[PDB]
């Protein structure tokens, strides 16, 4: 009855054998994720993921994290980053903190960056030229716990990289 | 208390990427590209301003379609692996192996009755997963619900 499945292999790769459960005792049935990936940080194991059920048939992304309970069997559960005015988009962390990105519209045109959901930097993409740039895919890429780039293709053959340090202290 | 730094630097790639991948690797930049009549599966890396092929995994394999990728990166080693798209009921994959990115090295895989049988899946970059004093790679699936 568990809508998402991990097999895992502690042989790097050789044997897939080891079973790993996930308990997402989600609300509703028959719902369908799309693009689903296990964002992992030292102990902690998160699903990141996009789900459609909504008016617009636009794709909306979820974000679960999980805690343990067997050797095998994790119990996840959904983690609230909406914000008005403002669309969630990729996750990762520096530090044991979030760091959240978020588009202005579903169009793109903007994308604040939130950290720990205590101070944001807008970026703000420049154009190609005539037709208008966006950041639809940026996604960050983690250096270590300072640094991550945030990359998006403003359009084909063009890579857009933020290279961003981040440090909070006290 | 609060210190905040942003750079924008730009990257062009030879290759119209239909999915772009990336992974930090020894704080190298490296890109698992996709283009797609003809294809390939390009290892990239940035050297500053441009992304430069380094390996066609695609190549060295008896693979019909378009794979799920499954990228993992431990400090020292490098896994990637590449499964075909079903739609049996087991499922093979090739893997590629370095220590040093440059220089991948070949193999073929197949897990019978492989656990996730009826789900979908995409492919995505990771890290080893510490489950009590052991690491664990992880392939992930979804139901599949809507109506095909």
């Amino acid at each position: 009855k568990d809508d998402i499945l991990c097999m895992a292999s502690h042989d790097k790769g050789e044997t897939w054998g080891t079973k790993i459960v996930i308990k997402y005792d989600n609300y509703k049935l028959g719902v369908q994720y799309f693009f689903l990936r296990p964002y992992i940080s030292k102990n902690d194991l998160s699903f990141h993921f996009y789900v459609g059920d909504n008016i617009n048939n636009v794709k909306n992304v979820n974000f679960i994290e999980c805690t343990h309970e067997k050797d095998l069997e994790f119990v996840c559960s959904n983690r609230d980053f909406l914000k008005d005015n403002k669309v969630l988009q990729d996750v990762s962390t520096l530090n044991d903190e979030y760091i959240v990105s978020y588009g202005n519209d579903n169009n793109f045109a903007e994308c604040y960056i939130f950290f720990n959901n205590e101070n944001s930097i807008l970026i703000k993409p420049e154009k190609y030229g005539q037709t208008t740039a966006g950041c639809y895919g940026g996604t960050f890429v983690k250096i270590d716990e300072q640094r991550t780039l945030f990359i998006y293709s403003s359009s084909q053959g063009i890579y857009n990289i933020h290279t961003i340090y981040y440090a909070n202290y006290e | 208390h609060v210190f905040i730094r942003t750079e924008l630097s730009f990257i062009k790639n030879n290759v119209p990427c239909i999915r772009d991948m990336f992974f930090i690797y020894k704080r190298e930049l490296y890109n698992i590209c996709l283009d797609d009549d003809e294809t390939h599966i390009y290892v990239q890396k940035k050297v500053k301003d441009s992304w430069i092929t380094l390996n066609d995994l695609f190549k060295e394999t008896d693979l019909t379609g378009r794979p799920h990728i499954f990228a993992y990166v431990d400090v020292e080693e490098i896994i990637i692996l590449l499964c075909e798209d079903e739609e049996k009921k087991d499922m093979t994959c090739h893997r590629f192996y370095s220590n040093d990115g440059k220089e991948y090295q070949n193999s073929e895989i197949t897990i019978s009755d492989y656990i996730l049988k009826d789900k979908l899946l995409s492919s995505y970059v990771s890290l080893p997963l510490k489950i009590e004093n052991r690491e664990y790679f992880l392939i992930c699936g979804v139901s599949p619900y809507k109506f095909k």
